[PDB]
C-alpha cells in the first residue's frame, strides 16, 4: 500500500530519473525487461509501491514523462531502460518550451496538461492507497520550469492531504549555462513557495565539486554528475521499502521537519565517498559517516553552514548497525557545533534507521538538511534579477505572452517574502 | 519532424548553398543523387523512392549562376521547380530588385514555399542567403521578407549575410545598398547575421598558409557555421540548444538582432600537430580579435551576450573552468548589467571535412559591432552629398526622401547600442 | 453484363477515339487484331472465335481521316459495317451537317445502334466525342441526338465534347455553331463536357516539358481522363461509383449538366523523381487553375459539387484527411447551402501508361464555368451585329430567327449560374 506516483518533465529531470530508475532496478532486482530476478523475498514484500505489477510476470515503472520535443523521449527509448517503461506513458508534446517559463505556463503548457492530468488521474485511480507524488525537472530551462509548476497547483486543487516533493536543481551561482536564469528562477519561485510541501534545492556547482573534490575525478560525466542525486533520492524513501529497526516515510520526513510551512526548502546530504581505489585505507563506519556529513562540503546546494543557522536536521542511515555508535555521534556533534544552531529547539537531529545498505557497500547514510544559509543564495538570484529588471530587458517575451510587471514585482516580493522569513528566524535565537 | 528551410537569394548566396549542400550530403552520407547507401527532416525530404531532396530555393534574375548548378556536378539533387531563374538581373541596382524585376517573378517563388511548407510540420526557421553587394541579392531580399511576416509572422527567419568590406569593396554603390535594405531586416528579421570578407583573408593567410584564397575556400568557413549552428537539431548532444532559443537568448530588446560568428579553432594541415586543442585552449583563441570573421576588434565595445556551441568531444565540467577564466579577465569586459552572458551548446558530433577532434562557433551579440555601422555612414554621406546615382534610383522609380527617410533610420539604430552600453 | 457503347461524330472526335482505343486495347491486352494473348462487356464484345470488336461507330461525311483508320496501323480491329463515311462533307457549315447532307447517311449510323443494342443488356450511358469546331461535328450532333430520346429516353447520353477556345481560334464561323447546338445538347444530353484546347498547351509546355505540342499528344491528356471514368465499371475498387450515379450527384438541377475535367497529377519523365505523389500533395495540385483543362479561373466563382475519381495506390482514411484540408480554406470555397460536396471514387487499379503510382480524375461542376458562355457570345453578338454569313445558313435552309431563337436561349442558359451562386 501508500503507493507513489511518479512525474517527470524538463531535460535535465528526465536524464535524472534515466538514472534513477535504474536504481530503482537494482534496489528491486528489477532486469532492463520488466520481470524480476532478485533473491532476496523483501524486494517484493514492497515492491508495489514504484512499480505496478501487470500482467503475466510483469512489472512497470509507475512514472509519468513528461517532454515538449521528441528527442529526449526518444533517446530514453533507444538507451538502457527504455523498453522496460509503457509506451502509453511516453507523453510529449511536439514544440519545444524555447527556454520560455511563458510558453511553459501560459500558451504551451495547457496544451499537454489534460494528456498529463488524465495519466495522474489513472494511476491514481489504479493505486490502492496513494501517499505522495515526486516530480524532477529543472529550474534553469523552459520545459522544467514552467510545464512543472503548471501542474502541482492543479495538483493542490485536487489533493490536499498528499505530499509533495521536487528534486528541483537550483539555478548556478557562478557559471552561467541559461542566459535567463533569473526569469526561469524568479517565475518558479513563486508556485514553489505556494504550494509544495517539501521542495529539495541543488547547485549545480557544488554537483561539480564533490563530484572533483573528494572522487578526484578527471572527466565527470551526467552519467556520474546526475546520479549522486539518483543516489539521494533513493535515500529519502529507503526506510520505506523496507523494514528497519527504526522505519520512516514521506509523512514522517515532512512533519518532523517543516517548522512553518513557507519555511521547507531543504538540502541533501550522502555518505560515504571514496576514490576507485581510495577505499579501503580509511576506517569506513559510523563515525567516519557521521563526521561526513555535517562539513560545508558534503551539502549538494553550495552554501556554508558557518554562515548561517539550522532549524532541524534528518538523518537516515541504511544497513545494519548498533545504536549507541550512532546515537552519542549524533548528539555530541550538536555540542561541537553548538552556536551554529538555533536556540529553541532541543534535540533536532532526527535519525532514521533502515536495514538494507544499498547493493554495494556494507553501511550508508542519507542527511537531510535545513538551514538559513540558502536565503543567502537568492539575494544573489535577487540581484541577477533585478540586474536584467532595472533596465527592463527580455520583457517583450513575456509581452508577447501577455504579463504585466506586477507578475514579475510580487514574485520578486515573494522572494523577498522568502528573504524576510528565513532572515526572521535567523535573527532570533 | 522538425523543419528548417532555406533560401538562396543573388549569385554570391547561391555559390555559399554550393558549398553549404555540398557539406549537408557528406554529413548525412548523401550522394549527389539524393541517395544514401534517421533524424534529418530539417534539411531533407524523402521521396516515394529511396532518394532525399534538399529543402532550397534559389533565385535569380540573371539566368548565369544557377545554369552552373544546372549543369555541375550537383544536377542531379535539385527539384528543378527549386530552381528559378529570370532574365535580365537588377546588376548591382537596388530599385531594379525592389520594383523593376523582381516584382514578376516575385509570385514562383512564394509559391515553392508552402509546397514545401506541406511535408513541414515543426517549421523552426528560415535560412535567407543573400549579400549586400549585389543588387538582386538585396533588392529581392526586401521583396521577399515583406510577405513571410505576412504569411506567418510568428515564425523564425534568419538572414546569414554578407557584410559589405569596408577597404576591399568591389562596386560602388554598395553604400547605397545598406541603407535602404535596413528598414527591411530591421523589421522582419528575427536575427541578422554579418560576416565580413575582410576579416577571411588573414584567416586564411596566417591561420590556414595560403595567403591567396579563393571565393571556393571562402565558403568553406562559413559552411562549418551554418551547420555548428543546426548541430542540436540535426543530432543529439547531452545539452541541445534549438533555434527557437537563440533568439530568445541573444535578444535583450528586439530591436538588437545582430550577433557576429567566429569559428574556431582555425588551424592547418601541418599545424594540426604542434597542439592538443582542449577546451580551455581553443576559447581564448575564440575571443583573439584576429579569428573572428568580423572586422570589428571586441575590445573596442562590451559584450551583450555570448554563445558557445561545441561539437566534437566535450565535457561540461572542462568548459566550467574554461568559462569560469574569461569572467575573471580585465581585457575582455562584459555589459555590466548582464552578468548571465553565456549560452552553451554540447553535440557529441565530429566537425566533419570537406575536400580534428573538436569545434567551436562562438556568436557573441556585443557593441563591438556598433562601429562598423559608423564606417559605412561615412561612405554613404559623401557619395550622397554630391546627389550622386541619383537618377538610376529615381531613374527606376524610388523616392529621393525614401533614402532620407532611411538616413535617419540608421542614426536610430545607431543610439541603440550607445545607449546599452552606458550603465 | 454492363455495357456503354460509342459513337464518334465530325473529324475531331475520330483522332481522339484514334487514341482512345489505343488506350483500350492496352488496358485489357488487346492486340490491334482484336486478339489478347474478364468483365469487359463494357467497351468490348466477343466473336464467335477470340477475337473482340470495338463498340464504336465512326460517322463522317468526308472521306478523308476514316481511310486513316481503314488503311492505318488500328485497321483489323474495326467492323467494316461500323465505318461509315460520307461524300460530301458539311465543311464548317451547320445548316449543311443539319440539313443539307447528314440527313441521307442519318438511316445507316441509327441502324448500326440497334445492331450493337441486341447483345448489350447494361446499357448504362453513351459516348459521343464531337466538337464544336467543326460543321460535321456539330451538324451531324443535334441531328443524332433526337432520335436517341425517341429510341431510348430513360437510357444515359454523355458527351466528351471540345469547347472552342476564346483565343487561339482556327476557323471563322466557330461562334455561329454554338448557339444553334445550344437548343439540342441542352435538351437531350444528361451531362455534356467541355474541354478547351488552350489550357492543354501550358501544360504541355511547363508541366509536361514539350514547349510545342502535337495533335497526336493532345489526345492522350484526354484519353486518360475518359478511361478513369470507366475505371469503376471495367474493374473493381473499393468504392466503384457507377455512371448512373454521376448524372445524379451532380446535377442539382437539371439543368445544370456542364462539369469540367481535370487530370493530376500531369508530370514528365524526368520529373518522375523529386516528388513522393501522396494523396494529399496531388489533390491540392487539382484545384491549381493552371492544372485544369478549361481555361476558367475557379477563383472567379463557387463550386456546385465536385467528385474525385482515384486510382492507383489509394486508402480512403489517408484521403479523408486530403478532403479535410480543402474544406478548411478560404480561397477555395463552395456554393454555400450545398456542404456535402464530394463524390469519391477509388479503384485498385493503376493508371496504364502509352507510348506511375496514382492518378486522379476531377470532375467539378462549378459556377466559374459560367463565364466561358459569356465570352463566347461576346464573339457571336458582333458577327451578328453586321448579318455576317448570313447566306450560307439561309442558303442552306435556316430561319434567321432561329438564331434570334436561340440567341435569348444562352440568356436563360446564363442566368441559371448567376442565381444559383446568389444564396
Ligand atoms: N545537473 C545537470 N544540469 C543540467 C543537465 N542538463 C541541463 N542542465 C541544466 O538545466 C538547465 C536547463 O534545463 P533543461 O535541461 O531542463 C531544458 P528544458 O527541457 O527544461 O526546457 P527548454 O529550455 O525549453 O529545452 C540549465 O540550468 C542547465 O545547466 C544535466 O544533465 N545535469
Ligand atoms: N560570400 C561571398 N560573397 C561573394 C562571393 N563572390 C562575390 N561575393 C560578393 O558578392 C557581392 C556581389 O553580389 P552578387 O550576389 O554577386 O550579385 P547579385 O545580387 O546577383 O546582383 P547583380 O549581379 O548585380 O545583378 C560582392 O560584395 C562580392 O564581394 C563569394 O564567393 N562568397
Ligand atoms: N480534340 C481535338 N480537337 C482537334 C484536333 N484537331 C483539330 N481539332 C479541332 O477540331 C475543330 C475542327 O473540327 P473537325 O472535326 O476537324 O471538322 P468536321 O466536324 O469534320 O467538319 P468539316 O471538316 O468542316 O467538314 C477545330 O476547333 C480544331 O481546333 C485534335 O487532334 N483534337
Ligand atoms: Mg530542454
Ligand atoms: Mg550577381
Ligand atoms: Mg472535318
Amino acid at each position: 500500500m501508500r503507493e507513489i506516483v511518479h512525474i517527470q518533465a524538463g531535460q535535465c529531470g528526465n536524464q535524472i530519473g534515466a538514472k534513477f530508475w535504474e536504481v530503482i532496478s537494482d534496489e528491486h532486482g528489477i532486469d532492463p525487461t520488466g520481470s524480476y530476478h532478485g533473491d532476496s523475498d523483501l524486494q517484493l514484500e514492497r515492491i508495489n509501491v514504484y512499480y505496478n505489477e501487470a500482467a503475466g510476470n510483469k512489472y512497470v515503472p509507475r512514472a509519468i514523462l513528461v517532454d515538449l520535443e521528441p528527442g529526449t523521449m526518444d533517446s530514453v527509448r533507444s538507451g538502457p531502460f527504455g523498453q522496460i517503461f509503457r509506451p502509453d506513458n511516453f507523453v510529449f508534446g511536439q514544440s519545444g518550451a524555447g527556454n520560455n517559463w511563458a510558453k511553459g505556463h501560459y500558451t504551451e503548457g495547457a496544451e499537454l496538461v489534460d494528456s498529463v492530468l488524465d495519466v495522474v488521474r489513472k494511476e491514481s485511480e489504479s493505486c490502492d492507497c496513494l501517499q505522495g507524488f515526486q516530480l524532477t525537472h529543472s529550474l534553469g530551462g523552459g520545459t522544467g520550469s514552467g510545464m512543472g509548476t503548471l501542474l502541482i497547483s492543479k495538483i493542490r486543487e485536487e489533493y490536499p492531504d498528499r505530499i509533495m516533493n521536487t528534486f528541483s536543481v537550483v539555478p548556478s551561482p557562478k557559471v552561467s549555462d541559461t542566459v535567463v536564469e533569473p526569469y526561469n528562477a524568479t517565475l518558479s519561485v513563486h508556485q514553489l513557495v505556494e504550494n509544495t510541501d517539501e521542495t529539495y534545492c541543488i547547485d549545480n556547482e557544488a554537483l561539480y565539486d564533490i563530484c572533483f573534490r573528494t572522487l578526484k575525478l578527471t572527466t565527470p560525466t551526467y552519467g556520474d554528475l546526475n546520479h549522486l542525486v539518483s543516489a539521494t533520492m533513493s535515500g529519502v524513501t529507503t526506510c520505506l521499502r523496507f523494514p528497519g529497526q527504526l522505519n520512516a516515510d514521506l509523512r514522517k520526513l515532512a512533519v518532523n521537519m517543516v517548522p512553518f510551512p513557507r519555511l521547507h526548502f531543504f538540502m541533501p546530504g550522502f555518505a560515504p565517498l571514496t576514490s576507485r581505489g581510495s577505499q579501503q585505507y580509511r576506517a569506513l563506519t559510523v563515525p567516519e559517516l557521521t563526521q561526513q556529513m555535517f562539513d560545508a562540503k558534503n551539502m549538494m546546494a553550495a552554501c556554508d553552514p558557518r554562515h548561517g543557522r539550522y532549524l532541524t536536521v534528518a538523518a537516515v542511515f541504511r544497513g545494519r548497525m548498533s545504536m549507541k555508535e550512532v546515537d552519542e555521534q549524533m548528539l555530541n556533534v550538536q555540542n561541537k557545533n553548538s552556536s551554529y544552531f538555533v536556540e529553541w529547539i532541543p534535540n533536532n537531529v532526527k535519525t532514521a534507521v533502515c536495514d538494507i545498505p544499498p547493493r554495494g557497500l556494507k553501511m550508508s547514510a542519507t542527511f537531510i538538511g535545513n538551514s538559513t544559509a540558502i536565503q543567502e543564495l537568492f539575494k544573489r538570484i535577487s540581484e541577477q534579477f533585478t540586474a536584467m529588471f532595472r533596465r527592463k530587458a527580455f520583457l517583450h517575451w513575456y509581452t508577447g505572452e501577455g504579463m504585466d510587471e506586477m507578475e514579475f514585482t510580487e514574485a520578486e516580493s515573494n522572494m523577498n517574502d522568502l528573504v524576510s522569513e528565513y532572515q526572521q528566524y535567523q535573527d532570533a535565537t | 519532424m522538425r523543419e528548417c528551410i532555406s533560401i538562396h537569394v543573388g549569385q554570391a548566396g547561391v555559390q555559399i548553398g554550393n558549398a553549404c549542400w555540398e557539406l549537408y550530403c557528406l554529413e548525412h552520407g548523401i550522394q549527389p543523387d539524393g541517395q544514401m547507401p534517421d533524424s534529418f527532416n530539417t534539411f531533407f525530404s524523402e521521396t516515394g523512392a529511396g532518394k532525399h531532396v534538399p529543402r532550397a530555393v534559389f533565385v535569380d534574375l540573371e539566368p548565369t549562376v544557377i545554369d552552373e548548378v544546372r549543369t555541375g556536378t550537383y544536377r542531379q539533387l535539385f527539384h528543378p521547380e527549386q530552381l528559378i531563374t529570370g532574365k535580365e538581373d537588377a546588376a548591382n541596382n537596388y530599385a531594379r530588385g525592389h520594383y523593376t524585376i523582381g516584382k514578376e517573378i516575385i509570385d514562383l517563388v512564394l509559391d515553392r514555399i508552402r509546397k514545401l511548407a506541406d511535408q513541414c510540420t515543426g517549421l523552426q526557421g528560415f535560412l535567407v542567403f543573400h549579400s549586400f553587394g549585389g543588387g538582386t541579392g538585396s533588392g529581392f531580399t526586401s521583396l521577399l521578407m515583406e510577405r513571410l511576416s505576412v504569411d506567418y509572422g510568428k515564425k523564425s527567419k534568419l538572414e546569414f549575410s554578407i557584410y559589405p568590406a569596408p577597404q576591399v569593396s568591389t562596386a560602388v554603390v554598395e553604400p547605397y545598398n545598406s541603407i535602404l535594405t535596413t528598414h527591411t531586416t530591421l523589421e522582419h528579421s528575427d536575427c541578422a547575421f554579418m560576416v565580413d570578407n575582410e576579416a577571411i583573408y588573414d584567416i586564411c593567410r596566417r591561420n590556414l598558409d595560403i595567403e591567396r584564397p579563393t571565393y571556393t575556400n571562402l565558403n568553406r568557413l562559413i559552411s562549418q557555421i551554418v551547420s555548428s549552428i543546426t548541430a542540436s537539431l540535426r543530432f543529439d548532444g547531452a545539452l541541445n540548444v534549438d533555434l527557437t532559443e537563440f533568439q530568445t537568448n541573444l535578444v535583450p530588446y528586439p530591436r538588437i538582432h545582430f550577433p557576429l560568428a567566429t569559428y574556431a579553432p582555425v588551424i592547418s594541415a601541418e599545424k594540426a600537430y604542434h597542439e592538443q586543442l582542449s577546451v580551455a585552449e581553443i576559447t581564448n583563441a575564440c575571443f583573439e580579435p584576429a579569428n573572428q570573421m568580423v572586422k570589428c576588434d571586441p575590445r573596442h565595445g562590451k559584450y551583450m551576450a555570448c554563445c558557445l556551441l561545441y561539437r566534437g568531444d566535450v565535457v561540461p565540467k572542462d568548459v566550467n573552468a574554461a568559462i569560469a577564466t574569461i569572467k575573471t579577465k580585465r581585457s575582455i569586459q562584459f555589459v555590466d548589467w548582464c552578468p548571465t552572458g553565456f549560452k552553451v551548446g554540447i553535440n557529441y558530433q565530429p566537425p566533419t571535412v570537406v575536400p580534428v577532434q573538436r569545434a567551436v562557433c562562438m556568436l557573441s551579440n556585443t557593441t563591438a559591432i556598433a562601429e562598423a555601422w559608423a564606417r559605412l555612414d561615412h561612405k554613404f554621406d559623401l557619395m550622397y552629398a554630391k546627389r550622386a546615382f541619383v537618377h538610376w534610383y529615381v531613374g527606376e522609380g524610388m523616392e529621393e526622401g525614401e533614402f532620407s527617410e532611411a538616413r535617419e533610420d540608421m542614426a536610430a539604430l545607431e543610439k541603440d547600442y550607445e545607449e546599452v552600453g552606458v550603465d
